């Protein structure tokens, strides 16, 4: 009756007379071959922590993705921000001839910069310029 | 009618396990009895002698 706990240090003094196991010419290999033989209701709660895992990992792979997604809807348009920054450019600035350093410094003043908070002064001074430019 | 249905994987799970994929119950919180209700003399004056709903 042997499982995975069984010892061959145990069972060799059980076997060691058998035609069969003095068959075996090595000692080494009497002990591999032993390695080797030793090896409804806990299977099925064992199978249900394992789709319980794989649902969870696909479900915290499309939370990513759909955090990815909306990260990238605010950073490639926060669109809001970059929509108020066209919007602060185009309202309180009408003459190209104005600086961006000067106009920001002007716009300061202004309580609609500071709904510009999202975004970075290089990307809004480039926003300026390109304002200025059109 | 956006049918949702839990389609399981295999049926090792019991019919009605809480498949990990809907969202969490409520988080609650706010909610709060520590302390036992006040209506326990007069529970203790209601018993219920009778067979139970669906024991069997």
């Amino acid at each position: 009756h042997l499982d995975s706990q069984s010892r061959w240090s145990k069972v060799k003094d059980k076997v060691e007379s058998d035609p069969r196991y003095k068959a075996v010419d090595s000692s080494s290999m009497r002990e591999d071959l032993f390695k080797q033989y030793i090896e409804e209701k806990e299977l099925e709660r064992q199978a249900r922590i394992e789709a319980s895992l794989r649902e969870r990992e696909r479900e915290v792979q499309k939370a990513r993705s759909e955090q990815t997604k909306e990260i990238d809807r605010e950073r490639e348009q926060r669109e809001e921000a970059i929509q108020n920054f066209k919007a602060l450019l185009s309202d309180m600035v009408r003459s190209s001839d104005v600086s961006w350093s000067d106009t920001r410094r002007t716009l300061r003043k202004d309580h609609r910069w500071e709904s510009g908070s999202l975004l970075e002064r290089e990307e809004k001074e480039k926003l300026f310029n390109e304002h200025i430019e059109a | 009618p956006n049918v949702v249905f839990i389609k399981t994987e295999d049926p090792d799970l019991p019919a009605f396990y809480f498949d990990p994929l809907i969202n969490p119950i409520s988080h609650r919180h706010s909610v709060k009895s520590q302390e036992p209700l006040p209506d326990d003399d007069e529970e203790f004056e209601l018993p219920e002698f009778v067979e139970p709903f669906l024991k069997d």
